[PDB]
């Protein structure tokens, strides 16, 4: 019944920007941390960003630090990934995830995972 | 028709009968005992499932103490299609709610006190099961926590800055436990401190061995290795924190 | 219970090299400056080198500067002294030290001391 659905992905160009959305349904996530992971071409899935429900605790992978920002709208059960200064190296399948259960939010130990969505940054 | 009769909450629908069972009143959920019609308060068993209500009868979602310890009263559909507020199985893992951290054991109860998880020692507050933060005195030992983890360094307590030291630095201290450290400098990770007779790091202007120092009021670290603006005035400090005579 | 144990001593010759190690046990020194001192025959103990736990800040006695290099491996809880272009005047018992409590790393005020190891340099 529970599902996380990513949207807002697709094509963009280097130096441009894109905002991914992830809408959750089937239960309320207003207390749970929500996060983003990405699987680059021919590479393992890696952490991108994570944040608490209040936005007071946020973490970013070194590669997106200072370019990507995570945010939420709790009324809408939704998490966002604002991607600025896009690079070709940001090309990947982006996954949202929610309710981490590990010792930290960088680890891929999350009760709920999205479907993944393609982001392709050209030139 | 919410009225507190003899310290007990009833809801009359406008009917000689006070309501019973599950009632949502102004966006808040109540359960009125089917025998007495009283609004349930505290840990409450309903149809062999476990719930928690505050003193006003409002059903809570989160981590609350029942007779078997702290349970996760979860949003609907978190585990085994649980109804809203029902305690759930949640085993051997961390739970994160808002900015709070919990750890749940094999019994689906949240840990309290000291616990070791993957070789790290944590402390969760006995009163809430929430990861400890800030200064804490536990069994007469002083600690400074962040996210349930004892921090090592020099941090401000109620009596000033203490040295929360690595294990076995003084009198077999535990990791992160504050230690006796008297009338001496501490050189820790590129920073300099001076500790007085009471084992607290001094702050502000000091003369030590005829040399002047200024220890930042917020960290107790010596101004060192450059020009610093203190109270509208630029001073120069050597790499060892010794203030050079004059103004700049 | 806390011990600092020197090794790497021996007999070498002028122009040659030795490498001293000091393995600490019983507590972690990964935030503490660590240092080397030496006691030449018929002379008092004297400062040789000192450095921060990051290795970003190091000091040397004038007599050994350029020839000796202090370094550390925090993961192994150990400090090293690379001794190049050895001189007969380098002959001494070498002591490692940790956690200075005086005003600077030059003063022989350290919370922990090794028991020392002999270095001899023949003509």
């Amino acid at each position: 019944q529970v599902q996380l659905v990513e949207s807002g992905g697709g094509l963009a160009q280097a130096g441009g920007s894109l905002r991914l959305s992830c809408a959750a349904s089937g239960r309320t996530f207003s207390m749970d941390p929500m996060a983003w992971f990405r699987q680059p071409p021919g590479k393992e899935r890696e952490f991108v960003a994570a944040g608490s429900s209040t936005g007071r605790t946020t973490y970013y992978a070194d590669s997106v630090k200072g370019r990507f920002t995570i945010s939420r709208d709790n009324a809408k059960n939704t998490v966002y990934l604002q991607m600025n200064s896009l690079k070709p190296e940001d090309t990947a399948v982006y996954y949202c995830a929610a309710a981490p259960y590990g010792a930290n939010w960088y680890r891929d130990e999350y009760a709920y995972w999205g479907q993944g969505t393609q982001v392709t940054v050209s030139s | 028709g919410m009225r507190t009769i003899d310290g007990k909450k009833y809801y009359f629908n406008t009917t000689a009968e006070a309501a019973t069972g599950w009632q949502t009143i102004d966006g808040k959920k109540y359960y009125f005992n089917t025998n007495t019609s009283i609004a349930s308060t505290g840990y409450t068993i309903i149809n062999d499932k476990h719930f928690y209500f505050n003193t006003d009868g409002i059903m809570q979602i989160g981590v609350f103490k029942g007779p078997d310890g702290f349970e996760y009263f979860a949003p609907a559909n978190t585990d085994a299609n649980n109804i809203e507020g029902q305690a759930i199985r949640y085993q051997n893992r961390f739970l994160y709610l808002h900015d709070n951290i919990y750890y749940f054991g094999n019994n689906s109860k949240a840990a309290t006190g000291w616990v070791t998880i993957d070789g790290r020692r944590y402390y969760f507050e006995p009163n809430t099961a929430i990861g400890a933060n800030g200064y804490k005195i536990i069994d007469n030992k002083n600690f400074y926590f962040r996210n349930g983890l004892p921090q090592i360094g020099v941090f401000k307590g109620p009596n000033g800055f203490e040295y929360f030291a690595p294990a076995n630095t003084d009198a077999n201290n535990i990791d992160g436990q504050a230690i006796r450290y008297q009338n001496r400098f501490l050189h820790l990770l590129g920073n300099i401190y001076y500790f007085g007779n009471n084992s607290k790091a001094v702050t502000g202007w000091q003369t030590i061995n005829g040399n002047m120092y200024y220890f930042m009021p917020d960290t107790a670290m010596a101004a060192a290795g450059g020009l610093f603006e203190i109270d509208g005035v630029i001073y120069f400090f050597g790499v060892d924190g010794v203030k050079a005579p004059g103004i700049y």
